[PDB]
């Protein structure tokens, strides 16, 4: 019932990757990302959301292949955020003693992880290790400071 | 054991070793662990090496056309290049880019050496008329976009075995115990390897391994254990360290002064002489012992003293007295005070009278502790008990 470990085991059983491997990704992720903000553009202009079909994109696509494209595009991120897992725990754990709660942290990071996980650009080459970890940290701090105190004070 | 320096057979900044002809095996260790047999023979293409995953995104630094042997910055990276440089899109991105040490070259009418290229070409062999200097690795595949041979300078290297060992006598007791020298040289890899950009300095090392051979024991027991050691002897006239490969059995004994009444005490000798095959076959120790008195020592088990039980007697330890009765009485009987014992008369003892003979008894103490049917006992006859030792219990 370690919980921390009960998750830590398992994440183990997902295995780490390398820039090249995480490059196929990057593209795919973007391929999905932008695609949606089509989906939002078409949203915002109209009916509030394409959110019908192949027209759930204004774009053209043989519809089945759309959902597919979507799947691979975002599956990359899913198969990336988790693909990382460790390191974020190496970060979050630093705040497991700072406050909140090892698990509490882990999440937070995760949140970040995401965000980074996609706001992230393999064109500048250098690995996410010098960028993903940024967003993490951020996320975190904004949690033990956003709460873990039972009287929220100006985080500033 | 010992680690040798050499800047020789070391390589400049990475490179291919298109050597010709040393011998050392796969050997388990075509790797580290080298008996580098024979070499005049080890030629290298020390190169620059810059191998990196990222996209195909940044520099057409290039081959087919070389780019700066000199200090460019490729795909947002450098080199203290020496040469003509190769990409590795193989991956829709790539992973790696190698400056190729050396002059670029210059050709066309490619059949010529593209015809006559696949070999690393030779001084004084010309180009197509154009003489050379080292066993010039020419490009096995004349440069692309047409126009250049390739000529990363090549340097070839030797070894046979072991340079001289100075005024030295590897040695042990050596009566099988074979402690002795061996210069373990060394070389990381082969023809078919291109190394990465700094030095592979090691391609001959002499570490030293100083083995301890033979499997005998009296002298040299611990085949995977009878391990070296090293002090600082020969530190006078020839202060220069010898370096002992000495190995050991340096045992102990205990106190040698732990004298005690009951405890068999302690006196003692060595046998040493410093510097002998442990002085041959060598009976070491002693421990000579007191006795809580001087008297007959029975209850003995001929041999060593794995037991802690031996008499040492006297006329009381084996008690004795006067019988005012006659030259009277008999052998060995385990008196309880006042039985028919100076016969006619009676007195104290519990235990072996051995006799009563001027009326000189021999009447020992040995206490009945009359037991019951039923014990869960402890011990024995003759087992000279130890003070308080917990003898027979009865449940």
């Amino acid at each position: 019932e370690d919980s921390i470990r009960l998750y830590l085991q398992e994440i183990g059983r997902i295995r780490l990757l390398r820039a090249d491997e995480e490059i196929e990704l990057a593209r795919k992720i973007a391929d999905l990302l932008e695609l949606e903000r089509v989906r939002e553009r078409l949203s915002e202009k109209l009916e509030r959301d394409p959110r019908d079909s192949e027209w759930a994109e204004a774009v053209q696509l043989p519809l089945p292949a759309f959902r597919y494209r979507l799947h691979i595009g975002r599956r990359a991120k899913d198969k990336m955020v988790q693909s990382n897992l460790r390191l974020v725990v190496s970060i979050a754990k630093k705040y497991m003693n700072r406050g909140l709660s090892f698990q509490d942290l882990i999440q937070e990071g995760s949140l970040g992880l995401i965000r980074a996980a996609e706001k992230f650009d393999h064109e500048k080459g250098y690995k996410f290790s010098t960028y993903a970890t940024w967003w993490i940290r951020q996320a975190i701090t904004r949690a033990i400071a956003d709460q873990s105190r039972t009287i929220r004070l100006p985080v500033h | 054991v010992a680690e040798l320096i050499d800047d020789r057979y070391r390589t400049t900044t990475g490179g291919f070793l298109k050597f010709a002809g040393v011998e050392v095996q796969k050997k388990g260790k075509a790797k580290l662990g080298y008996e580098v047999v024979q070499g005049g023979t080890l030629l290298w293409i020390p190169e620059e090496t810059h191998e990196v995953n990222k996209d195909i995104s940044l520099l057409l630094v290039e081959d087919g056309q070389y780019v700066e042997a000199g200090t460019e910055v490729v795909k947002d990276i450098f080199c203290q290049n020496s040469g003509v440089v190769e990409v590795t899109q193989k991956n829709d991105i790539l992973r790696e880019v190698v400056v190729k040490p050396g002059e670029l070259l210059m050709v066309d009418d490619p059949e010529a050496v593209i015809g006559r290229d696949n070999t690393l070409l030779q001084p004084g062999e010309e180009l197509l008329g154009q003489v050379a200097t080292e066993l010039r690795y020419i490009q096995y595949v004349e440069s692309p976009e047409g126009p250049a041979l390739l000529s990363r300078p090549v340097v070839e290297f030797a070894v046979p075995s072991n340079p001289d060992v100075p005024s030295t006598t590897s040695v042990s007791q050596q009566t099988g115990r074979s402690i002795q020298m061996r210069a373990v040289q060394r070389l990381p890899y082969k023809d078919s390897e291109r190394v990465k950009s700094v030095e592979g300095v090691e391609l001959l090392r002499t570490q030293l391994v100083l083995e301890i051979e033979q499997e005998g024991e009296q002298e040299h027991n611990a085949s995977p254990l009878a391990a070296d050691i090293e002090l600082i002897p020969d530190l006078e006239d020839a202060d220069v360290q010898r370096l002992q490969l000495v190995i050991l059995e340096s045992l102990v004994l205990r106190r040698d002064i732990a004298a005690d009444a009951t405890q068999g005490s302690t006196q003692t000798s060595l046998e040493v002489k410093d510097g002998d095959t442990i002085v041959p076959g060598s009976v070491v120790a002693r421990t000579q012992i007191l006795s809580k008195e001087g008297g007959i020592v029975r209850g003995v088990q001929k041999g060593s003293e794995a037991v802690r039980r031996c008499l040492v007697l006297r006329h009381s330890d084996m008690a004795t007295l006067n019988i005012s009765a006659k030259p009277k009485v008999k052998a060995g009987d385990l008196i309880v005070a006042g039985t028919e014992l100076a016969p006619g008369i009676f007195a104290e003892e519990s235990g072996q009278i051995v006799g009563v003979k001027n009326y000189a008894v021999t009447i020992r103490a040995g206490r009945p502790y009359r037991v019951s049917p039923g014990a869960v006992l402890q011990i024995e006859d003759g087992d000279l008990v130890q003070r308080g030792d917990n003898l027979v219990l009865l449940v």
